[PDB]
RNA sequence: CAAGACGGACCAGAGCGAAAGCAUUUGCCAAGAAUGUUUUCAUUAAUCAAGAACGAAAGUCGGAGGUUCGAAGACGAUACCGUCGUAGUUCCGACCAUAAACGAUGCCGACCGGCGAUGCGGCGGCGUUAUUCCCAUGACCCGCCGGGCAGCUUCCGGGAAACCAAAGUCUUUGGGUUCCGGGGGGAGUAUGGUUGCAAAGCUGAAACUUAAAGGAAUUGACGGAAGGGCACCACCAGG
């Protein structure tokens, strides 16, 4: 009560407050690679992507563009990146 | 005369009490409907325009139709209430109680209970102005 | 109760009411 | 000036043999005094009888119309005219924290028997639930009611009017539908809450007695 | 046998749990007639026996669960078991002028006055009962004494104050 | 069997819309809020006169239909009330543009309390269910973020008080900008001008008169009213 550092706030609160209302704003979103089960090659895709992200040799689905992040298909595997 | 029904076994008719908020009828049919034997409203027992909607013509009404089915034969009724429905009121007043329990007091059995009055889906307007009431 | 209501309405009130008014040797 | 009642006479009628109890009582008819058949007054006579003065062990808040159109010798015949929900089940059904969706068809059966089906369904708490009002958004609404629709076209249409009228006796039409729509938003009440018939066709004596045995 | 079922709503099913061995005792004593409570159809069954004479008394039984289904005390409904011309009539209070949102609110406001007082005064007059449900309103007495409340209640949702209506409530009841 | 109307219950601490307003299913049509965003431009913004768009109900013109209700009117009782009922109420097409059109409360911005409910979107997560669902997905449960709608509360300060989360951050008085008021009558009157076929709409005085006009709460009183009590200097039955 009435007595908190605002220079130095704890990771989870700053992780809880809203992207533009943290001490210096920072996104919420991240770039991954995807792998498609039916090939070997690596794609970079945005987590809240709005495109449907085609393989470039496959020509399979790999990203559908929802309300938030994009949904992977299903056999699909990916890793977050940095 | 009568149906020809052995002592065990009772014939069902259908009785339509409608209470009006201003007297009350009691119209005895068959299950059909469509045959009629009795129908006695709050004027033909009493020669006063005050106890016409009165519990009490009710149920004298409801003793001479109890009485005239017994003499004809009809030894238990279902029940069908209803009030004047409409824009108006839609339950059924202290006459259909009165009429109801009377000829439940006759002694004749009494069937199956159904409040069958015509509430709307949606109707048109109401009888009174946007200010009139009852008083 | 409505009852009770009913008949104490109907019948009437009895009972207490006093009045004061009015040997060996 | 004379009683009316002693010239009148008592005939049976009897229900059809997809229910177990089949006397379902008198009518008072006139007798002919050349001028009109009786036959012809008790022709269009339509019974609204309960679902439990029917059968003995099945509930009582079902209503069915059976309609009479023959005569046997103090014998009516009846057929199936409409079935219905009683007031008072319609009454407490429709509680406030939740949602009523309903639906409707008009659809022909295997024999001619055009008829309009009206079902209705509520949305449905679950027990682990906290909150006070189970609401459907517009999109789950619509597509229960697509689903009611379809369920329930599809088991009129491919049957004839025994099998349905066997359907209607326990209502199974209802619990389908009620099985069927736990993935969009589970259901509490779900029945046909009205039949009705729209168009009968060409009158057959023969398939009344196959109704009656 | 003869047999009865009075449906129970969802509110109504904590009050009559509550207050369930003063709904049976006053059937089985002095009717001799039998109840259970049907809790998967939700269904106050009421069905005769062996032990019971004055047959109206089982009709009579019904209309004193209806009461305490519509919200009536426990000693009412009672009074309906006892008495023999009580009556329950009810109606709608738009049923006797169309009223929107507030204006509703407002006219039952009035008619439950208060504290309670004002609807409590015409009960306390009238020799009768009054149960104002969400819109709906019950009254509970004598046919007369239903006229007189009845009156008196369609007044106070006439637009008229509630004082004169005390005033004259309490006036006209010397009659 | 038909004709028009209305979409009850569900229906809310609700939702949508600039406001007026909006509740039967389905198909089509073009808009939109909020949310998500490591997109784009780069100061494009706030407030505003005339004018324009829509603007409840009633009402004025052309048609269609008239189910209910119902101004006027005709009766019957006693301004209330009942019976019949015209215009109207409904639809289309032009008008008129007024409401207690309310939060009796310009708009834009910053700072400033609590509780635990709700609507939509998004995020993270065990579990129970879709007759142990054979993975996702619906339906619940737990937590969080963002705008919304709305309860109760508050030694936040403020107020004349009712009360107020703004009506606070105001004699410790300056964030930007518009309208408007200056004691009560005369008087929204007369006049001048403008608009409207018209009705009327906007603007709008003074001479003179007056010491009050008005606001917020709470109870002093208050002829009376409703219950009891006692009394042969009151009554009943009597002498």
């Amino acid at each position: 009560p009435l007595a908190k550092d605002l220079l130095h706030p704890s990771p989870e609160e700053e992780k809880r407050k809203h992207k533009k209302k943290r001490l210096v704003q920072s996104p919420n979103s991240y770039f991954m690679d995807v792998k498609c089960p039916g090939c070997y090659k690596i794609t970079t895709v945005f987590s809240h992507a709005q495109t449907v992200v085609l393989c470039v040799g496959c020509s399979t689905v790999l990203c559908q563009p929802t309300g938030g992040k994009a949904r992977l298909t299903e056999g699909c595997s990916f890793r977050r990146k940095q | 005369l009568g149906p020809q029904v052995a002592e065990g076994e009772n014939v069902f008719g259908v009785c339509h009490i409608f209470a009006s908020f201003n007297d009350t009828f009691v119209h005895v049919t068959d299950l059909s409907g469509k045959e009629t034997i009795c129908r006695v409203t709050g004027g033909m027992k009493v020669k006063a325009d005050r106890d016409e909607s009165s519990p009490y013509a009710a149920m004298l009404a409801a003793q001479d139709v109890a009485q005239r089915c017994k003499e004809l034969g009809i030894t238990a009724l279902h029940i069908k209430l209803r009030a004047t429905g409409g824009n108006r009121t839609k339950t059924p007043g202290p006459g259909a109680q009165s009429a109801l329990r009377a000829l439940a007091r006759s002694g004749m059995k009494i069937g199956r209970i159904e409040d069958v009055t015509p509430i709307p889906s949606d109707s048109t307007r109401r009888k009174g102005g946007r200010r009139g009431r009852r008083l | 109760p409505l009852a009770d209501q009913i008949l104490a309405g109907n019948a009437v009130r009895a009972g207490v009411r006093e009045k004061r008014r009015g040997e060996e040797y | 000036v004379v009683d009316p009642f002693s010239k009148k006479d008592w005939y049976d009628v009897k229900a059809p043999a997809m229910f177990n109890i089949r006397n379902i009582g008198k009518t008072l008819v006139t007798r002919t005094q050349g001028t009109k058949i009786a036959s012809d007054g008790l022709k269009g006579r339509v019974f609204e009888v309960s679902l439990a003065d029917l059968q003995n062990d099945e509930v009582a808040f079902r209503k069915f119309k059976l309609i009479t159109e023959d005569v046997q010798g103090k014998n009516c015949l009846t057929n199936f005219h409409g079935m219905d929900l009683t007031r008072d089940k319609m009454c407490s059904m429709v509680k406030k924290w939740q949602t009523m969706i309903e639906a409707h068809v008009d659809v022909k059966t295997t024999d001619g028997y055009l008829l309009r089906l009206f079902c209705v369904g509520f949305t449905k708490k679950r027990n682990n639930q906290i909150r006070k009002t189970s609401y459907a958004q517009h999109q789950q609404v619509r597509q229960i009611r697509k689903k009611m629709m379809e369920i329930m076209t599809r088991e009129v249409q491919t049957n004839d009017l025994k099998e349905v009228v066997n359907k209607l006796i326990p209502d199974s039409i209802g619990k389908d539908i009620e099985k069927a729509c736990q993935s969009i938003y589970p259901l509490h009440d779900v029945f046909v809450r009205k039949v009705k018939m729209l168009k009968k066709p060409k009158f057959e004596l023969g398939k009344l007695m196959e109704l009656h045995g | 046998e003869e047999t009865r079922k009075i449906p129970v709503p969802a509110n109504r099913y904590t009050p009559l749990k509550e207050n369930w061995m003063k709904i049976f005792t006053p059937i089985v004593e002095h009717l001799g007639l039998q109840i259970r409570f049907n809790l998967k159809s939700r269904n106050v069954e009421i069905r005769t026996c062996k032990e019971t004479k004055d047959v109206s008394a089982l009709t009579k039984a019904a209309d004193f669960v209806k009461a305490f289904i519509l919200g009536f005390q426990v000693e009412d409904a009672l009074a309906l078991i006892r008495l023999d011309d009580l009556f329950l009539e009810s109606f709608e209070i738009t049923d006797v002028k169309p009223l929107k949102g507030d204006h509703l609110s407002r006219a039952i406001g009035r008619i439950a006055g208060k504290g309670g007082k004002t609807k409590f005064t015409i009960e306390n007059v009238t020799r009768t009962r009054i149960v104002l449900a969400d819109v709906k309103v019950h009254i509970l007495g004598s046919f007369q004494n239903i006229k007189m409340a009845r009156t008196a209640i369609c007044n106070l949702i006439l637009g008229n104050p509630p004082s004169k209506v005390y005033g004259n409530i309490r006036a006209v009841a010397s009659r």
